[PDB]
């Protein structure tokens, strides 16, 4: 058994982190007070759920998590929330004033005087790990804390944990739920300083989650709660292999081996289904060929793009529910005959399939309806570069006039770090095109 | 009040749609970099599709199907036909063709010589033609050594196909010609054929014993008006339309344009588009696409139709700009942004 | 707990700032004595931003009243909510400023600025975390203009990394106490350009034309004009006073509204202004953007919007709010600069103002504001070319050199707004 | 269409299906930070000096 530490940075990372761990407890049968009746080993044991949970003599199962926000309002919700009993105060760190949506303010100004504290709190969890695997870092691109402080935290973790893996769950900026004009600046600034330090990044575009909530769940104006309840469902499927018995993606090292042949292109596209509104009296339960078929519609991609006009470098299928390998292959065959799945000539054309029998657990009272089978596909498509081209484009529009640059220069950052970051994205778009286009 | 942008200043077809859009008083034109638009008349090469369909509360429409280059590029169309089972290497309406990379750069050199050596041995007509997309650069010849020696002198991808030695000649004159059909595809993937075609005819008597003089062999509107000495003699602008051409077919061959030719054209367009539909369809996409295509056909003395090439950014005949453009606005643009048929629907299975 | 320190200086400043505290104190359930009698917990959620909590559950505003003559402030202490302010926070002299910037900035004001700051330090030293300061004042007078800017220049010296937000009232010859108001305004403008982060431009001429035409009021008064300022000030602070995620504090607001340091002068506006009719969300927007609901007396169609911050208040379809906002941008995008994506943000507030089903407030960083500094600079030069009325100032220690400099510091401010409108 | 690496347990099973064969040290980070801190101090000084004038 090997442990995994989850780190949540900024508002988005903390609230989303609050939604995942809520889901994790409903899946593993862990109550809000941290008690797990099904766990017969009291105060210890190297079971699969022990990768995300440590055990105390009193029988409490404690998440291996660390929340970090530069302002206490968002984290205080967790200290007095429903799952307040799971964590202890050490795991929750809060400053007194935030970064004001300013990467420079989250990385340099406020970051310098709290980094040694976050690391010290993380060092405390690593000590409880007999064989620590790596880190899962949740955060946002547009937030000043989720972007400025995270890129700094990553730089240090690579120093204090050189041999450990680091995976990202990033929130892509979407204007329909964003209140910040400079979020392009932050996204491009953080992706530049974090690239060499992240082994695998799952980008979730709020614009994508937003329309799935309005289209599949009939929410006319979704709230962050509606968005986080869904993002946790996806995250739950992507991390389930670490928390459950199995053989596919049993530790973080396999996420790179199974999804990142080229290091810089470490942004797998995600796809999940089915998403059914709980308000519907009853729905025709979809088969394996129907849920698998959905994984190639743009409507349930965590980022809106067109894989048909790209090339795949790897592909995983994570099933949960009443699924047998016989029906999985049957679906895949009929999908190849109808779909456009172009692989790079230097990578095999195949799919790694994993099946967990327990169906996806739904938050009682939430928006999602209980389904009998579901799948989450991870695809390293060059099509995801479209998201960069968009973001990089907006970056060009504002920086060409130097708008808002003074807020960053004022925090001590150098104006050259903008172009140095932009030139990096230009090279990232080039590598994406060298792999996918002819 | 709808809004649209323009990014292809050289586009003559859509320069009229924009003029008509403004004539309705319900369409506002924006600068070519204002992302808040309803309709984009985008640029030919390197149109940024990835940036379309991300403006909250705005339905966006673009006039180019992402992936259509698979059908409108010379070398692309060939590989698409031989590889696509919907067409197969045994397709009967597409001339036998091969993809040949210049020897300074897969490639089908040897497979071309095999079919070539088989013809030269069988006494059959063995005259081929070479061409490329980087041309206005074409060479017709019956010697495989000349064709291969001409492609190597270039630096782009070329294609060699069987030159139709027995083309249908119009009288009087004894002259070659081709047919241009304009096909429009809307967002629902309905395939409308413009009832009005044009026959860009040659004003020179077809001469099969001298491929060196390419004035009686190539029927491009720019070649006949430059290197032809009988331009405009028989018909105006070397453009015969489906009315005059339909009468001649009845006076000479005792058959109609609909039966002899138009049926085959309506089948070639169906099979070409239905093939790539799964690859370019914008059914469940964040944006919507529609593109005007310009098909070029050849007719032999047996009244059999062959496919030459497809044009993803074609130009229309002078006498058919008003009628067609208005049709584009009715079924392709206004069909999505309604305001306050000159096409022939080709029903198919989606 | 992010606290804000309020300051109001001069006759216009204190009258305006007075009604402001009257307006919001009612929206937060605070009676004239400082006690709470509301019915919703949102009234206290962000209450400590503007109110200090004293003994017995009393809420004492974090305000400092400053003037050089007791005339106006005495009216405040005898006003409706006069008994609610901190008795010590009243700092005043007796000489008065005589509508003279020099007296407020160099002579009379200098003799009282050390004492005003000592109270600022007292309030800040109790703030768990201080965001910044907000000042109310006019620019055509002597105290609020001359001394007000003198305070900011010094407050920024002791708090260099705190947000300085102000509500400046621009003078208009249609509503002018004196002919020297152009002088006083031009002088303060250069100080606001330098040492402030956010300035809500409030032209009395606009307030006047609004009261005369849109409100059909025959003869307007300063009191009538102050209801507009009160209403305007109530909305622009809603982001800071109630639970919200957009523009929750001053620095975040500054970051999303000021792409360039010297262009931080906003054009505010709200709506609404046959009174018992329910106003639809479409109407709120149609008016909210119309120039007749803006207190800048500038035709935005003569300029371009750099950024916009709309705040909607009251139980309403937040889905219908998004749809309508996205309609104004898509039908008038020619007036928004295209090199700043999504430069329009929308926030919803559940607590409406008073007695209105729903309301909307406009915050615009528009280049058409240059039309405002054009009038001021025109009226300035009309007199400075003949040295008229300069003796009131040269007699206070100033030189024509300092005037020529301020005159040019603003002409440069106009050129700056002009190069971005193209 | 080949199925390889088949593993089965109580909680599920996984397999593979083939269709067709084929940093800055802790010192430099402190300097980057102290360098930006120095650029804030220098700017705050120029501001004050401007106010002292
Ligand atoms: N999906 C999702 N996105 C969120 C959530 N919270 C914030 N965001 C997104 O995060 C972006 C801004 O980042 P924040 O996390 O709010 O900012 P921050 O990390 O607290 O950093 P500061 O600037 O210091 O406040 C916005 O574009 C939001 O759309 C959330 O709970 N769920
Ligand atoms: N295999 C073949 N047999 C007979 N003629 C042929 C031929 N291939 C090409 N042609 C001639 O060449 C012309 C088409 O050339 P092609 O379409 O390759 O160049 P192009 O694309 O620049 C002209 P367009 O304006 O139609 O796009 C036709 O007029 C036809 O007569
Ligand atoms: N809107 C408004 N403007 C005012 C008010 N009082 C004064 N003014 C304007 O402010 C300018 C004079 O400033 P003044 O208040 O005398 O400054 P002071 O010397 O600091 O008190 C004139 O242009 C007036 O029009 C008021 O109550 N409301
Ligand atoms: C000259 N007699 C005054 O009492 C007087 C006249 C004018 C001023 S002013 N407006 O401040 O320049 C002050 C005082
Ligand atoms: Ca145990
Ligand atoms: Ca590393
Ligand atoms: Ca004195
Ligand atoms: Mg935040
Ligand atoms: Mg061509
Ligand atoms: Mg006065």
């Amino acid at each position: 058994m090997r442990e995994c530490i989850s780190i949540h940075v900024g508002q988005a990372g903390v609230q989303i982190g609050n939604a995942c761990w809520e889901l994790y407890c409903l899946e593993h049968g862990i109550q809000p007070d941290g008690q797990m009746p099904s766990d017969k080993t009291i105060g210890g044991g190297d079971d699969s759920f022990n990768t995300f949970f440590s055990e105390t003599g009193a029988g409490k199962h404690v998440p291996r998590a660390v929340f970090v926000d530069l302002e206490p309002t968002v984290i205080d919700e967790v200290r007095t929330g429903t799952y307040r009993q799971l964590f202890h105060p050490e795991q929750l760190i809060t400053g007194k004033e935030d970064a004001a949506n300013n990467y420079a303010r989250g990385h340099y100004t406020i970051g310098k005087e709290i980094i040694d504290l976050v690391l010290d709190r993380i060092r405390k969890l690593a000590d409880q790990c007999t064989g620590l695997q790596g880190f899962l870092v949740f955060h946002s691109f547009g937030g000043g804390t989720g972007s400025g402080f995270t890129s700094l935290l990553m730089e240090r973790l690579s120093v204090d944990y050189g041999k450990k893996s680091k995976l990202e769950f990033s929130i892509y900026p979407a204007p329909q739920v964003s209140t910040a004009v400079v979020e392009p600046y932050n996204s491009i600034l953080t992706t530049h300083t974090t690239l060499e330090h992240s082994d695998c990044a799952f980008m979730v575009d709020n614009e994508a989650i937003y329309d799935i909530c309005r289209r599949n769940l009939d929410i006319e104006r979704p709230t962050y709660t509606n968005l986080n309840r869904l993002i946790s469902q996806i995250v739950s499927s992507i991390t389930a292999s670490l928390r459950f018995d199995g053989a596919l993606n049993v530790d973080l090292t396999e996420f790179q081996t199974n999804l990142v042949p080229y290091p810089r292109i470490h942004f797998p596209l995600a796809t999940y289904a089915p998403v059914i509104s709980a308000e519907k009296a009853y729905h025709e339960q979809l088969s394996v060929a129907e849920i698998t078929n959905a994984c190639f519609e743009p409507a349930n991609q965590m980022v809106k793009c067109d894989p048909r006009h790209g090339k795949y470098m790897a592909c995983c299928l994570l099933y949960r529910g009443d699924v047998v390998p016989k029906d999985v292959n049957a679906a895949i065959a009929t999908i190849k005959t109808k779909r456009s799945i172009q692989f790079v000539d230097w990578c095999p054309t195949g799919f790694k399939v994993g099946i967990n029998y327990q169906p996806p657990t739904v938050v009682p009272g939430g928006d999602l309806a209980k389904v009998q089978r579901a799948v989450c596909m991870l695809s390293n498509t060059t099509a995801i570069a479209e998201a960069w081209a968009r973001l990089d484009h907006k970056f060009d529009l504002m920086y060409a006039k130097r708008a808002f640059v003074h807020w960053y220069v004022g925090e001590g950052m150098e104006e050259g770090e903008f172009s140095e970051a932009r030139e990096d994205m230009a090279a990232l778009e080039k590598d994406y095109e060298e792999v996918g286009v002819d | 009040m709808y809004t649209f942008v323009v990014r292809d200043e050289n586009s003559s077809v859509y320069a009229e749609v924009s003029r008509l859009l403004l004539a309705t008083g319900q369409w506002k034109r924006l600068r070519k970099d204002n992302p808040r638009f309803n309709l984009m008349l985008g640029e030919r090469n390197r149109l940024p599709f990835g940036r379309l369909g991300h403006e909250p509360g705005l339905v966006q429409l673009v006039n180019y199907y992402r992936g259509a280059d698979k059908l409108c590029r010379k070398a692309s169309l060939v590989k698409l036909i031989k590889t696509s089972p919907e067409l197969s290497e045994s397709c009967t309406w597409f001339p036998e063709s091969y993809v040949i990379y210049p020897t300074n750069l897969t490639d089908e050199r040897e497979v071309f010589l095999a079919a070539y050596n088989r013809r030269r041995e069988g006494r059959e007509g063995n005259v081929w033609i070479a061409k490329s997309s980087a041309g206005a650069g074409i060479l017709i010849s019956s010697e495989a050594s000349e064709l291969l020696d001409f492609i190597d002198e270039q630096g782009q991808v070329h294609v060699i196909q069987k030159y139709l030695e027995k083309p249908l000649l119009l009288e009087p004159g004894h002259r070659k010609f081709d047919i241009r059909s304009w096909v429009l595809v809307d967002h629902l993937y309905n395939i409308y054929l413009y009832r009005e075609g044009v026959l860009r005819t040659s004003s020179e008597p077809y001469n099969s014993a001298n491929f060196q003089d390419k004035t009686c062999h190539l029927t491009n509107h720019c070649i006949q008006k430059e290197y032809s000495k009988n331009y405009g003699r028989y018909e105006e602008g070397n453009e015969m339309f489906f009315e005059e051409f339909n009468q001649y077919l009845m006076d000479a061959l005792n058959t109609t344009l609909e039966n002899s030719i138009l049926l085959q054209i309506k089948h070639i367009i169906r099979s070409c588009l239905m093939c790539i539909e799964p690859a370019i369809s914008t059914k469940h996409l964040h944006y919507q696409s529609f593109q005007l295509f310009g098909f070029d056909f050849m007719v032999d003395e047996e009244l059999k139709v062959w496919l030459i090439e497809v044009n993803g950014a074609p130009a229309c005949a002078q006498k058919l700009y008003a009628e067609l453009c208005q049709g584009i606005v009715d079924v392709a643009i206004s069909s999505v942004f309604p305001l306050a048929s000159i096409f022939i629907k080709l029903h198919h299975h989606h | 707990m992010r606290e804000i320190v309020h300051i109001q200086a001069g006759q216009c400043g204190n009258q305006i700032g007075a009604k402001f505290w009257e307006v919001i104190s009612d929206e937060h359930g605070i009676d004239p004595t400082g006690s709470y009698h509301g019915d919703s917990d949102l009234q206290l959620e962000r209450i400590n931003v503007y109110y200090n909590e004293a003994t017995g559950n009393k809420y004492v505003p974090r305000a400092i009243l400053v003037d050089l003559e007791p005339g106006t402030m005495d009216s405040v202490r005898s006003g409706p909510f006069g008994q609610i302010f901190r008795p010590d926070n009243f700092v005043f002299g007796q000489s008065g400023a005589g509508n003279n910037w020099a007296k407020g900035h160099y002579t009379e004001g200098a003799e009282l600025v050390d004492s005003v700051l000592d109270v600022v330090r007292k309030e800040s030293e109790s703030c768990d975390c201080l965001q910044g300061f907000q000042l109310t004042h006019s620019l055509g007078g002597g105290t609020g203009s001359g001394m007000g800017t003198l305070l900011i220049s010094k407050i920024r010296e002791e708090y260099p990394d705190r947000i300085m937000n102000t509500f400046s009232v621009m003078p208009s010859p249609k509503v002018s106490d004196t002919v020297v108001e152009p002088y006083n305004a031009t002088l303060s403008v250069h100080q606001l350009v330098e040492n402030t982060d956010e300035t809500y431009c409030i032209d009395n001429e606009a307030l006047y034309d609004i009261c005369f035409r849109t409100l059909k009021l025959t003869t307007p008064t300063y009191g009538d004009l102050n209801h507009l300022v009160s209403a305007t000030m109530s909305g622009v602070t809603t982001c800071l006073r109630f639970p919200g995620q957009l523009n929750a504090d001053l620095r975040k607001l500054a970051v999303n509204m000021v792409p360039f340091p010297r262009l931080h002068f906003f054009m505010p506006g709200f709506a609404p202004l046959q009174q018992y009719r329910a106003l639809t969300v479409p109407e709120l927007t149609q008016q909210m953007f119309d120039s007749k609901n803006m207190m800048a007396a500038c035709d935005p169609r003569h300029g371009r919007y750099l950024t916009v911050a709309a705040i909607f208040r009251g139980r309403m379809s937040m889905k219908e709010v998004d749809e309508q906002m996205l309609n104004v941008q898509n039908k008038n995008s020619s007036y928004f600069v295209e090199w700043i994506p999504n430069n329009v943000k929308t926030a919803v507030c559940d607590i409406p103002p008073r007695g209105l089903k729903m309301s909307a407030t406009f915050i615009g960083n528009s280049t058409a504001i240059q039309e405002l500094f054009k009038r001021i600079s025109e009226q300035f030069t009309a007199m400075f070319r003949r040295k008229a009325f300069l003796h009131w100032y040269t007699g206070e220690g100033m030189d024509e050199m300092e005037f020529t400099e301020a005159e040019s510091n603003m002409n440069d401010l106009v050129s700056e707004y002009q190069q971005y409108q193209d | 269409m080949e199925v390889i690496e088949l593993n089965k347990c109580t909680s599920g099973q996984s397999f593979e299906v083939i269709l067709k064969p084929p940093d800055p040290s802790l010192e430099e980070i402190q300097k980057k930070l102290e360098a930006a801190e120095e650029r804030r101090k220098y700017q705050e000084a120029e501001l004050l000096k401007h106010l002292a004038e």
